């Protein structure tokens, strides 16, 4: 098992797309919020038939994203309260390390609140590798601007190094959030190249609100 | 015995002190009361309905004097009020034994609100469930202050506390100006307490106290009947 | 969910006394051997880094001129018990003009070991050996986080405690000499530690009836190693 | 009982004391030192009974050294002297009042040189010259006879030479030797340990 | 079980579980047997050890010249009540210049140990005191328990596997009030061979005997002077 | 009794502690204060919050508190917790003056209060203060100074800092328009009205919505002047005249 | 009075409030120190300056006496009260035994203050680690460090803070005998050390040396601008 954790917007969901680009396995994805159901016992039924689908196809990769959301947010659709969340997690606790013949199924999980969920689910045997994602370092930040501004006709007015230390802990998601927005200001004026004052009003729009 | 020595009032993860927010809910479910200062004195008027005809209305009082020239009303729960009255009665004396002077109304609210803030941080206590209105005429000019269970205070021209206080503040905003006498402010304090009372507003359903430069005093039900007459 | 610090188990022992017994299984191992010629007493250091200065740490420390000590488990709270023992041996000298016996040092410490609570806050997580020569000859005692002490003849405490005790019951007899008891201990420490044995990973100290508490240093120590 | 002196000039403070540590009728030590540093430009000169001169004056010394480490700069001579006055006055109405007589000398880069005067009742006095002991009765009259506010430090030493030769003419105690300091913008400087040969 | 956490909390059945768990602590220590004649009070203990080279943990202690005790449980709380026990004996000897009577000593212990069984965050004392002594009324055998309930008795036995020792004492206690010091002791020594596995019994280094006597100060016998008492016992029948 | 204890002192398993971070979460909302200096003089620009039409507008100030005879403070956060701190370091400066007969240096007044504030975060089982506050003042050792306190207990010297609701937007613009040692006490005032033009979402800059107090050094006075409501609006429109000039000509 | 046991044992033998406080140290800014045979050199990195603050109120290297310097990591509010309690003790040593404080003595005071504070009632432990550096009497330069559990411990070269394992691995492959040859050559080891850390390319680093008879003497960002030139110049020609 492999789990991925860290602050929001650092590239947890971004890395899983690179795996599904590369692999020749069948790739199944489910979000952790849609594991909870409005009827009693419809939750653990949904898990049992997920791993049935995953096993009956191929060597396969099961990706479960945002699994802290099964325990944080309480919804009034769920007739069973917290003790229906619990019975679903007992079924999920089975399907990773039950006694049944498992087969060739790899499990990838991702969250940003790693301290909330059950430690019995993160024991070795169910998840072996525990990968932390840090905030982007300020020389890795410059690499990210080189990526998201690759295929744009960037005017030579701008200096990216002023943009880097603007927020001291801007994530990799913020960089794409600025670079997509500054392109939207140029189309208001029908221009083709992005100038410096585009970026000057971009971080006011994106960060500061 | 002993105490608990830990604060049972903590910060929420959204950054709000929840027990103080709940104490303001108990203040809003109290009896309505308004207070108006106008250019020569302050009018404090409240709303006191006994639950049945068996009660002796001349036994307890909402409007209380603190000294020769400071009165004080509330809108909250009953037994918490009598505690910080007896506290504020004492605080006006230790100012007087040092300085040989009646206490300014501002400096009383400096020290009454310091009690309420101290009481919402210390160990093992729930905060007060009352808000106050304090009047007084020190050095000619009158004063009208309002505290809260959190420990803050304000300087109002006219305000309302209790049930339907958001309707009284709209009513006072369309009524009050800078230039009124004391007997005009009495007439508009009854006119704003009639917004939320029952059908019969008699001489004993309300309780009015005034300040002058002659000092704080509390109205008897004789002239309260005369003010209640020819009203609205 | 959260008990207090002062709660009995359904099996009746305690919670945090029994948890502190587990904590001394993480400390470095230590061996003491009582011999009628004298008490030898050794330890490893568990050197972590090459940049580390090796002699700044210690496990053998003296209480008085005729009593040595050896600590295991945690170290930072062992220094509290050492200071209470040094003061106690000097109050006994001040009021009685003699040397406090080795046993009576131990119960002066063991009364302190179980005194936590919520008035006047956790048990100490160390384990100690007391080697000394009083008027009844050489002595060797061993206390507990529970405050239970008993005289031992060859006690091995640390992470390799139960592995060493089995190999120590076979070689000990009541008529040893001190020259062979020192050699017999470093054979045991050569097995149980991680790194190789040299003049810096370990240190020894012996107390004699004739002379006082003597701690070996890195010059007279390696003649035992090269002649192992 | 024993003597020290406080001549203060335009940009210097000239202080001196004796060196005799006394006893019943004998003198135990002939080269005692009544001089206590606290900073690079503040001295302290303490006179009194046996235990209090030593322990009070080093109690102040550890509070002035602490102020420099907590802040990075030193006390002024005005503030350092006025911190001492609070400590006698608070400990005056106590079970153990200190019985010391002292005068403090200091230089500052803002108000220049300064001299303060105290007693065992903690009364401050900003003075141009002062003295303690029974020699103060003999020697203050020479000193205001010849004092100019604009006096140079070379002739201020020989004024002190004149002020001590009279003390070995009409004063019944022995007092052979005298240690001399000088304080200026460059800090404390030791001058010659002036004395009179009894051979 | 939320009723199983603090000494203050009553059970819905009305039985405080923290007191009942301290009874489990005295059942962990090794057995010891006390009994009395008309003129003597003898208590016999059985030591244990950890390895074969470590020494055996002693259990019989000397409180005064006419009072001795025997412990069972954790040894640290035993010394806590022992230093209270010695202190209450010599100050009565300091004030009144007399030996403090035994039945009046134990009621001081019962008021001492009842206090932490009622406060908040205070454990009971897990200890197993068997007390033998002299009033002006002859011998006395007293036992205590961590429920602060002391018992007047004539022969008792507490510790691990002690019910087998009590069955031996019931069917022979008609003989106890007549015999001298010699077979009074080996009546009690036949109780300690009852509470053992069937292979090791009494090898002169794990047993101790303490006697107070009508003209005899309280005396502890350890591992050499046991051997005169210990000889003269028959073999275990099988 | 240990079931009701909330343990406001312990660490969290990730290493940080939650209680003061909830307080510094609350210090973001509810208030806006800022300061600036480069030369002779220092100012505190603070924005009023309760702008209801029924108030007396007295006590000479709203969030400005004169502490010493030559220094003052601006506060942010829980106003009731603020009144206890403000009359606590008010007599820290007086017990200094009793002891040394000299006015207190501005830095070691801040360190004295921030040790009292640090102690509640560290033991006692007690609610910490959700109060952060600024410090202006003058002393003979370094001249005009500007400090900032935090509810954790750590302080810092600055040149221009805001603790408003959009304080990150203000700081991002203060380090876009600044000059080290050349901003006189008229350009700083024009810069002050420029910054709270941005961070205040209520536009048009009502002169009764802000408060500005200046500390200038007169020879033995150190005049702390809360400037009145007759000279705010002429400084408001002066910012308004130049912005219509600069926009149209560009 | 608040009487509650904060630090207690785990069911497997840990003190959780201690090792949670060690992670508060593990994200403070990096502090590196080595010792030369005549001049010690320690310097924190990550000043993290925002060019609108007073540069002296952000310092993390202070002095306890004339001979003893001190750097730290963790959270700053707990640091400067341990420092002020150390300033009193090292001053009270001089009212006692006349000599100035040996560098080993002031580490035992800080470590024993920090241990008993993980032992009392109603107190979370401290969340700092320190480096105590001094050249004592008879000119023997040495340094120490202090774990939040309170284990004082000497070293020849060390580093704490965010990114301390990578720097400590860097020093052991780099600490020779001739690295401490010259007083300017030991500084080229520290500037090579923190440049192998979070970036700090001359703009976020502040070295501070001590030549066994001076006080601390911080070099301004002109020699670090000179040293990082020549440390990278030798790297420019060899590779
Ligand atoms: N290190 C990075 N390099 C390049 N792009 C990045 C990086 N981090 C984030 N991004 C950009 O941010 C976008 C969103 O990132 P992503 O959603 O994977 O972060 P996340 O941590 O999974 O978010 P969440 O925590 O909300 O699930 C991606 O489309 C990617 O383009
Ligand atoms: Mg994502």
């Amino acid at each position: 098992g492999v789990i991925l954790y860290g602050p929001p917007g650092t590239g947890k969901t971004l890395l899983a797309k690179a795996v599904a680009n590369q692999t020749s396995a069948t790739f199944l994805r489910v979000v952790g919020s849609e594991l909870i159901q409005k009827y009693l016992g419809d939750g653990p039924k949904l898990v049992r038939e997920l791993f049935r689908v995953a096993e009956e196809h191929a060597p396969s990769i099961v990706f479960i994203d945002e699994i802290d959301a099964i325990g944080t947010k309480r919804y009034d659709s769920n007739s069973g309260g917290e003790r229906e969340i619990q019975r679903t997690m007992l079924e999920l606790l089975n399907q990773l390390d039950g006694f049944d013949s498992r087969g060739d199924v790899k499990v990838i999980m991702a969250t940003n609140r790693i301290e909330t969920l059950d430690p019995a689910l993160i024991r070795p045997g169910r998840i072996d590798r525990k990968i932390e994602f840090p905030l982007p370092d300020e020389k890795t930040k410059k690499r990210i601007f080189q990526i998201h501004t690759s295929r744009m006709t960037l005017a030579d007015d701008v200096t990216l190094d002023d943009l880097i230390m603007a927020k001291d802990d801007l994530s990799g998601a913020d960089i794409k959030a600025i670079c997509t927005e500054a392109g939207l200001m140029a189309l208001r004026e029908r221009r083709m190249k992005v100038t410096n004052e585009d970026f000057k009003k971009s971080k006011e729009n994106v960060l500061y609100k | 015995e002993r105490g608990y020595s830990f604060s049972l009032t903590t910060f929420s993860p959204s950054g709000k002190l929840v027990q103080i927010e709940y104490a303001l809910a108990a203040v809003a479910g109290g009896a309505p009361s308004v207070g108006i200062k106008a250019a020569n004195g302050v009018v404090l008027a409240t709303e006191k309905k006994q639950k049945s005809i068996l009660y002796d209305e001349r036994s307890v009082h909402k409007v209380e004097p603190i000294t020769k020239h400071i009165g004080l009303v509330y809108s909250g729960m009953g037994p918490d009020y009598r505690v910080l009255v007896h506290r504020a009665r004492k605080l006006a004396q230790q100012y007087y034994l040092v300085y040989q002077e009646p206490i300014p109304t501002a400096q009383l609210v400096q020290r009454v609100a310091s009690v309420m803030q101290e009481y919402t941080q210390s160990g093992g206590v729930r905060p007060f469930g009352v808000s106050l209105l304090i009047c007084g005429w020190n050095e000619g000019r009158p004063y009208l202050f309002q505290s809260d269970p959190s420990g803050a205070y304000f300087a109002w021209k006219a305000t309302a506390m209790g049930k339907n206080y958001v309707n009284g503040k709209t009513f006072l905003e369309k009524r009050y100006n800078e230039d009124l006498e004391l007997e005009d402010a009495i007439h508009t304090a009854i006119l704003t307490l009639k917004e939320s009372f029952e059908g019969q507003m008699t001489e004993d359903n309300i309780e009015v106290g005034i300040c002058n430069e002659a000092g704080f005093r509390r109205l008897t039900p004789t002239e309260v009947k005369d003010y209640l007459a020819a009203i609205a | 969910y959260d008990r207090g610090v002062n709660t009995f188990s359904p099996e009746g022992r305690l919670f945090q006394v029994e948890y502190a017994i587990e904590a001394i299984k993480l400390g470095s191992t230590a061996i003491g051997i009582q011999t009628s010629e004298g008490v030898c007493l050794a330890v490893e250091k568990r050197i972590t880094s090459p940049l580390m200065e090796p002699s700044s740490i210690e496990k053998i420390v003296e209480i008085d001129a005729h009593i040595g000590c050896a600590m295991s488990g945690l170290i930072a709270d062992a220094k509290t018990l050492i200071d209470k023992a040094r003061v106690e041996t000097q109050n006994h000298w001040f009021t009685y003009n003699e040397t406090m016996t080795v046993e009576s040092v131990t119960q002066a410490v063991s009364n302190l070991a179980l005194q936590f609570g919520e008035e006047d806050s956790r048990p100490f997580g160390v384990a100690l050996l007391f080697g000394g020569v009083d008027e009844k000859g050489p002595q060797l005692f061993h206390m507990d986080p529970s405050g239970t002490f008993v005289q031992c003849d060859a006690r091995a405490i640390g992470s390799a405690s139960e592995g060493a005790q089995s190999s120590l019951q076979e070689v000990y007899h009541k008529s040893m000499t001190l020259k062979e008891a020192i050699k017999s201990s470093l054979i045991i420490l050569k097995q149980v530690m991680e790194e190789k044995l040299n003049a810096t990973n370990i240190e020894l100290a012996t107390v004699q009836p004739g002379q006082n508490f003597h701690m070996f240093t890195k010059e007279e120590l390696e003649e035992v190693i090269k002649d192992i | 009982m024993e003597y020290l002196i406080g001549i203060q000039g335009p940009d210097y403070v000239l202080v001196a004391s004796d060196r005799v540590a006394a006893s019943n009728i004998v003198q135990m030590k002939d080269d005692h030192d009544k001089m206590f540093k606290m900073s690079e430009k503040i001295l302290l000169l303490c006179v009194g009974e046996a235990g209090d001169t030593v322990q009070f004056a080093e109690y102040i010394q550890k509070n002035v050294q602490l102020y420099k480490m907590r802040n990075g700069y030193e006390l002024s001579p005005t503030a350092a002297a006025n911190f001492t006055r609070r400590n006698l006055a608070d400990c005056l109405r106590s079970r153990t009042p200190y019985h010391v007589n002292l005068l403090l000398a200091g230089y500052d880069e803002h108000e220049g040189p300064a001299l303060y005067y105290m007693d065992y009742l903690a009364a401050l006095a900003k003075a141009p010259f002062a003295a303690h002991g029974y020699g103060a009765f003999l020697t203050l009259s020479i000193l205001d006879r010849y004092y100019t506010p604009t006096i140079s430090r070379e002739r201020a030493v020989e004024l002190l030479r004149k002020c001590l030769e009279e003390l070995q003419k009409r004063f019944i105690l022995n007092l052979p030797t005298f240690s001399v300091r000088i304080i200026d913008k460059n800090g404390i400087h030791d001058l010659d340990n002036i004395s009179f040969p009894k051979q | 079980n939320q009723y199983d956490n603090d000494v203050t909390v009553w059970s819905p059945q009305g039985r405080i579980h923290q007191i009942e768990y301290a009874m489990e602590a005295v059942k962990q220590g090794s057995a010891t047997v006390g009994l009395k004649s008309k003129t003597h009070a003898v208590l016999v203990a059985l030591k244990r050890a950890q390895s074969e080279l470590a020494a055996h943990q002693k259990k019989i202690l000397h409180v005064d010249n006419h009072i001795g005790i025997s412990i069972a449980g954790l040894t640290a709380d035993a010394r806590l009540l022992c230093n209270f026990m010695r202190q209450e004996c010599l100050d009565s000897r300091f004030v009144f210049d007399r030996p403090l009577p035994v039945s009046r000593l134990v009621s001081l212990i019962g008021s001492k140990t009842q206090i932490p069984t009622q406060r908040y965050g205070r454990r009971p004392y897990g200890v197993g005191l068997l007390i033998a002594g002299y009033d002006d009324m002859g011998p006395h055998i007293f036992q205590t328990c961590p429920s602060a309930n002391y018992f007047d008795c004539r022969a008792m036995s507490i510790g691990a596997r002690s019910q087998s020792a009590r069955t031996y004492l019931e069917r022979h206690m008609s003989e106890f009030m007549e015999c001298n010091l010699n077979e009074l002791v080996k009546h009690g020594l036949r109780a300690l061979r009852e509470t053992l596995p069937a292979e090791q019994d009494l090898t002169t280094k794990n047993v101790s005997i303490g006697i107070v006597g009508k003209d005899l100060e309280f005396t502890i016998y350890d591992d050499d002077d046991v051997s005169p008492f210990l000889e003269g016992l028959e073999e275990r029948p099988q | 009794s240990r079931r009701y204890d909330s343990r406001t002192t312990i660490f969290s398993p990730e290493g940080r502690l939650y209680q003061v971070e909830y307080a510094m979460e609350a210090i973001g909302h509810a208030g806006t204060c800022l300061g600036i200096l480069a030369n002779d003089g220092v100012l505190l620009a603070a924005e009023r919050r309760n702008i209801h039409k029924l108030l007396d507008e007295v006590f000479f100030s709203e969030k400005i508190y004169k502490l010493n005879e030559d220094m003052a403070c601006s506060v942010a956060g829980i106003t009731s917790d603020a009144n206890v701190l403000t009359n606590e370091l008010r007599l820290i400066a007086q017990r200094y003056l009793l002891q040394y007969q000299e006015p207190i240096p501005c830095e070691q007044l801040v360190t004295a209060l921030c040790d009292i504030k640090q102690a509640y975060t560290q033991f006692g089982g007690k609610r910490p203060f959700g109060v952060s506050l600024l410090y202006i003042g003058w002393d003979k050792h370094y001249g005009f100074q500007l400090y900032q306190s935090d509810p954790s207990g750590n302080y810092g010297g600055w040149k221009a800092t805001c603790i408003g609701n959009n304080s990150a937007a203000a700081v991002s613009m203060l380090k876009q328009d600044y000059k080290e040692g050349e901003m006189t006490l008229k350009s700083a005032l024009a810069l002050a009205i420029k910054v709270l033009n941005k961070t205040m979402d209520v536009s048009k800059l009502s002169a009764e919505k802000v408060e500005i107090a200046t500390l200038t050094r007169e020879n033995g006075k150190t005049v702390i002047r809360v400037l009145k409501q007759k000279e705010v609006e002429q400084l408001i429109k002066k910012h308004e005249e130049e912005e219509a000039k600069a926009e149209r000509e560009k | 009075s608040y009487d509650r046991a904060i630090t207690v044992f785990s069911p497997d033998g840990h003190l959780f409030q201690v090792e949670y406080a060690q992670e508060a140290v593990k994200k403070g800014s990096t502090a590196v120190g080595v010792r030369g045979r005549d001049i010690v050199v320690l310097g924190v990195e990550k000043k993290s300056v925002a060019k609108l603050q007073d540069e002296r109120t952000v310092r993390k290297i202070c002095a306890l006496d004339d001979n003893v310097c001190m750097a730290f990591a963790g959270l700053t509010a707990d640091a400067r009260i341990v420092i002020n309690r150390a300033r009193v003790e090292c001053q009270s040593h001089r009212l006692t035994v006349e000599d100035p404080v040996t560098v080993e003595y002031i580490t035992r005071y800080i470590a024993s203050l920090k241990q008993r504070y993980t032992q009392s009632n109603g107190r979370r432990p401290f969340g700092i680690s320190a480096l105590i550096v001094g050249f004592d009497f008879d000119g023997t330069p040495r340094l120490y460090q202090t774990d939040p559990s309170g284990t004082y411990h000497a070293w020849k070269a060390n580093a704490i803070g965010r990114g301390a394992k990578s720097v400590r691995e860097f020093l052991e492959k780099n600490y020779t005998d001739e690295a401490i040859e010259t007083d300017d050559l030991t500084i080229k080891l520290v500037i090579k050390a923190l440049l192998e850390v979070v970036q700090s390319g001359g703009k976020n680093i502040e070295l501070a040396v001590m030549r066994r008879d001076q006080s601390l003497k911080i070099l301004n960002p002109e020699e670090i601008e000179k040293y990082v030139a020549e440390i990278e110049k030798e790297k420019e020609e060899n590779e």
